[PDB]
């Protein structure tokens, strides 16, 4: 199978700098031409740019919003394409996708394989971990987790372990007057069993809450 | 100009 | 510099129906040349990075269901999913790939079922001991399982309408059974939680012949 997995997405302030990473297995990485993409929350998807081969000269490419700030190199040897991000703006917020086609069918502008994206958040202000509090207790109970006050996003939350999928729902989290995230995660039936396992990896906060009646 | 994107 | 456009912003098609997407580019896409139509579409489920479907305007990308089809030329292009199921729903974005750098995409086109209506089923959660003592009390309000997505929540306390204290949010359309739930969290300090006693969530929608109501006490 193809994999683009990508890593380095956190919070960081306007004006600083970070990279992020892309591994790739499944293909040529030495003949693929890479891109990287990026889609603010909520809006559409926007090419940031691009790099190709060695053997092309490894050219890179960029687009303007992004041009004299952002710069993509390669290490064919590790099979890891980088996305470097400097003079950063609460505009470039956003998650970011690292894209390339299948180099055996010579696809350099058709995007065949995308990672799962890492989110990218601009912000002069802090990290904070969240607080985790018990939602309790025709004919279906409701129960769930609050997950309240954190900064940046995300948070992913699961229940029991997890799995304990059926009759889950998690919210998007909403943005308080604070300036910090809230969501909430429910699920059902009147039975017994149900942990729900809070992170937030911004802040190491690792939290899992037992809800019981 | 031509296309980047090469078609087989 | 193509610019890529799309229409319609939003579409809801019933189960095992047709459902149309369009998308135009500023320029032509076709080259003379060979006679290929430089184009992509690319389906975005929820939480999920793109997928490609097709490409070449027509050519299917392996592994892709027949009811996605793609057509058109020149400037005016058509996505086609034939026979709509309740997991293609996302949304939609064209790509040309003619003028190569820039990639530019369309806006893209939301794809949802369209459904028997459904009535939300209402819970209501007082505040945790965990957050009483903490100066501040969430009380959240679940309208679960319902359709269409379109439902008013009203927070009353002590039978005295809020405005203001309240945030909600929606999940995206459900890939299995097509409802949508919403959450609504009403927060109030500990000091003005304690000055009143009943708390009530109030909702409506299509499915109710009258506004449900669940409540508690403390």
């Amino acid at each position: 199978e193809v994999q683009l997995v990508e890593s380095g997405g956190g919070l960081v302030k306007p004006g600083g700098s970070l990279r992020l990473s892309c591994a790739a297995s499944g293909f040529t990485f030495s003949n693929a031409w890479f891109n990287w993409v990026r889609q603010a929350p909520g809006k559409g998807l926007e090419w940031v740019g691009r790099i190709k081969t060695n053997t092309d000269g490894g050219t890179t490419d960029y687009a303007a919003p992004v041009k004299g700030r952002f710069t993509i190199s390669r290490d064919d040897s590790k099979n890891t394409l980088y996305l470097q991000m400097n003079s950063l703006k609460t505009e470039d917020t956003a998650v970011y996708y690292c894209t390339t086609g299948e180099p055996l069918v010579n696809h350099i502008t058709i995007l065949d394989y995308w990672g799962q994206g890492t989110l990218v958040t601009v912000s002069s202000a802090s990290t904070k971990g969240p607080s985790v509090f018990p939602l309790a207790p025709g004919g279906t109970a409701a129960l769930g987790c609050l997950v309240k006050d954190y900064f940046p996003e995300p948070v992913t939350v699961s229940w029991n372990s997890g799995a304990l999928t059926s009759g889950v729902h998690t919210f998007p989290a909403v943005l308080q007057s604070s300036g910090l995230y809230s969501l909430s995660s429910v699920v059902t039936v009147p039975s017994s069993t149900y942990i729900c396992n809070v992170n937030h990896k911004p802040s190491n906060t690792k939290v899992d809450k037992k809800v019981e009646p | 100009l031509q296309p980047e994107q090469p078609f087989p | 510099d193509i610019v890529m456009t799309q229409s319609p912003d939003s579409l809801a098609v019933s189960l095992g129906e047709r459902a149309t997407i369009n998308c135009k580019s500023s320029q032509s896409v076709l080259y003379s040349s060979n006679n290929k139509n430089y184009l992509a579409w690319y389906q975005q489920k929820p939480g999920q990075p793109p997928k490609l479907l097709i490409y070449w305007a027509s050519t299917r990308e392996s592994g892709v269901p027949d009811r996605f089809s793609g057509s058109g030329s020149g400037t005016d292009f058509t996505l086609t999913i034939s026979s709509l199921q309740a997991e293609d729903v996302a949304v939609y974005y064209c790509q040309q790939y003619y003028r190569t750098p820039p990639l530019t995409f369309g806006g893209g086109t939301k794809v949802e079922i369209k459904r028997t209506v459904a009535a939300p089923s209402v819970f209501i959660f007082p505040p945790s001991d965990e957050q009483l003592k903490s100066g501040t009390a969430s009380v959240v309000c679940l309208l679960n399982n319902f359709y269409p997505r379109e439902a008013k929540v009203q927070w009353k306390v002590d039978n005295a309408l809020q405005s203001g204290n309240s945030q909600e949010s929606v999940t995206e359309q459900d890939s299995k059974d097509s409802t949508y739930s919403l959450s609504s969290t009403l927060t109030l300090s500990k000091a003005d939680y304690e000055k009143h006693k009943v708390y009530a969530c109030e909702v409506t929608h299509q499915g109710l012949s009258s506004p449900v109501t669940k409540s508690f006490n403390r």
